[PDB]
């Protein structure tokens, strides 16, 4: 992340606002339908339409990337124990992380056309890869 | 593809409300700002080095209706995707050496784009169900690499 995209990443993430939760919960959702596989991390949720687990796990999702968001200069430091989460706990395969990334995008092209310019996209398609690999690096 | 057919009637009614030369600029603007090395490919169309010179040259635009009409073809042969994209296969592996990896990124640019346009009715279930179009032109388009 250059300069450039960090300007980037936190005037987009400011039009986000006080969205990023539902914003979260709308990519889980595009996500589990789009890409079935992916379902099975969640075993434990209910996943139909609007379940207030989707919903509850959205806004940690949304919280998260907010931290991140303020913290683009350390995001190893400040996502630390999400890593060890993601890669020690679950497992999570790494393939997964870039599907809710283009689910994201997607929510985000929705709710916010005209804030959503080739380059906010190019800045904020750098800035989930950025937190993904952070996700994926303690293997 | 396995669509059911309410999917299908969904699929279809969208692309009837799909401007092939807005939407086709616009998916093949961002590829080339969102994944630089695409650029390679586009040496012929100029200066390609900011974001504003790559969304208003007009070879971008003009090229990305032939996409997307060729990605309608897809959206009207859904039974015969490899029959429809066989020729362009050829062409993508034997003249261009692109790496199939590229069509999907190109999927997803398409479906970004879509959202874009058309916002609260590119609903999830909609999303899921263009997701599987996506994914089955960039297979067929990968059928001669194989
Ligand atoms: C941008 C990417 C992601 C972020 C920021 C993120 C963030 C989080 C957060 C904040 C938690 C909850 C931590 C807590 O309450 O202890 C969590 C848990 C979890 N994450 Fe992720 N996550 C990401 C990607 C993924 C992906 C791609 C999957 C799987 C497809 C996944 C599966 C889960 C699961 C299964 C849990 C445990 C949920 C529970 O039991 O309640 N995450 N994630
Ligand atoms: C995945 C969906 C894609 C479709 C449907 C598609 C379709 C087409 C079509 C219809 C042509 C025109 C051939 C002609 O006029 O005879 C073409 C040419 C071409 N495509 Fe693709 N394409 C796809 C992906 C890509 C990707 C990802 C790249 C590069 C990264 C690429 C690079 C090119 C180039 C260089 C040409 C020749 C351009 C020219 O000489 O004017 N295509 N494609």
């Amino acid at each position: 992340l250059s300069a450039a995209d960090k300007t980037n990443v936190k005037a987009a993430w400011s039009k986000v606002g006080g969205h990023a939760g539902e914003y979260g919960a709308e990519a889980l959702e595009r996500m589990f339908l789009g890409f079935p596989t992916t379902k099975t991390y969640f075993p434990h949720f209910d996943l139909s339409h609007g379940s207030a687990q989707v919903k509850a796990h959205g806004k940690k999702v949304g919280d998260a990337l907010t931290l991140a968001v303020g913290h683009l200069d350390d995001l190893p430091g400040a996502l630390s124990n999400l890593s060890d989460l993601h890669a020690h706990k679950l497992r999570v395969d790494p393939v997964n992380f870039k599907l809710l990334s283009h689910c994201l995008l997607s929510t985000l092209a929705v709710h916010l056309p005209n804030d959503f310019t080739p380059a906010v996209h190019a800045s904020l398609d750098k800035f989930l890869s950025s937190v993904s690999t952070v996700l994926t690096s303690k293997y | 593809v396995q669509l059911s057919g309410e999917e299908k009637a969904a699929v279809l009614a969208l692309w009837d409300k799909v401007n092939e030369e807005e939407v086709g600029g616009e998916a093949l603007g961002r590829l080339l700002v969102v994944y630089p090395w695409t650029q390679r490919f586009f040496d012929s169309f100029g200066d390609l080095s900011n974001p504003g010179a790559v969304m208003g040259n007009p070879k971008v635009k003009a090229h990305g209706k032939k996409v997307l009409h060729s990605f309608g073809e897809g959206v009207h042969h859904l039974d015969n995707l490899k029959g429809t994209f066989a020729a362009l296969s050829e062409l993508h592996c034997d003249k261009l050496h692109v790496d199939p990896e590229n069509f999907r990124l190109l999927g997803n640019v398409l479906v970004v784009v879509l959202a874009r346009h058309f916002g609260k009715d590119f609903t999830p279930e909609l999303q899921a169900s263009y997701q599987k179009v996506v994914a089955g032109v960039a297979n067929a388009l990968a059928h001669k690499y194989h």
